[PDB]
């Protein structure tokens, strides 16, 4: 799926559709990438990580 | 004043030393616990007390 389309759904490219609307309930992806976690800004001091680290990770970092 | 790093790492190093003075002779330091087995005694020293802060918050207890 991509925004633009959102009332799309692509499945082995056979587009579905919505029976609803939404322009803001989708554009809210913050939390639908890791569990216990946030995006935020792009920074490139931060160090690159993987998942499993993670556990070992605190706050404001 | 011969010295780049920052306070966090000298003072992990400075807690790194203070526990090692530690090491010397009497009672109350680590060889006499030690020789009596007593591994409980350490955990309440001053120098574990001071260096705890620096500690990782969230996963301290583990």
């Amino acid at each position: 799926w991509s925004k633009a389309d959102s009332s799309k759904i692509y499945c082995h490219g056979i587009a579905i559709r919505v029976p609803l609307v939404v322009g803001d309930e989708h554009m809210d992806t913050s939390l639908a990438l890791l569990e216990g976690f946030s995006v935020c800004e792009n920074d490139p001091r931060a160090p690159m990580v993987t998942r499993q680290d993670l556990i070992d990770v605190g706050f404001g970092q | 004043d011969l010295a780049v790093l920052r306070d966090e790492k000298t003072a992990i190093t400075k807690g790194y030393e203070a526990l090692i003075k530690r090491l010397g002779t009497g009672d109350n330091d680590i060889p006499s616990l030690i020789a009596k087995k007593d591994y409980l005694s350490l955990y309440n020293l001053p120098e574990v007390k001071l260096m705890a802060p620096l500690i990782r918050p969230n996963r301290k207890g583990v």
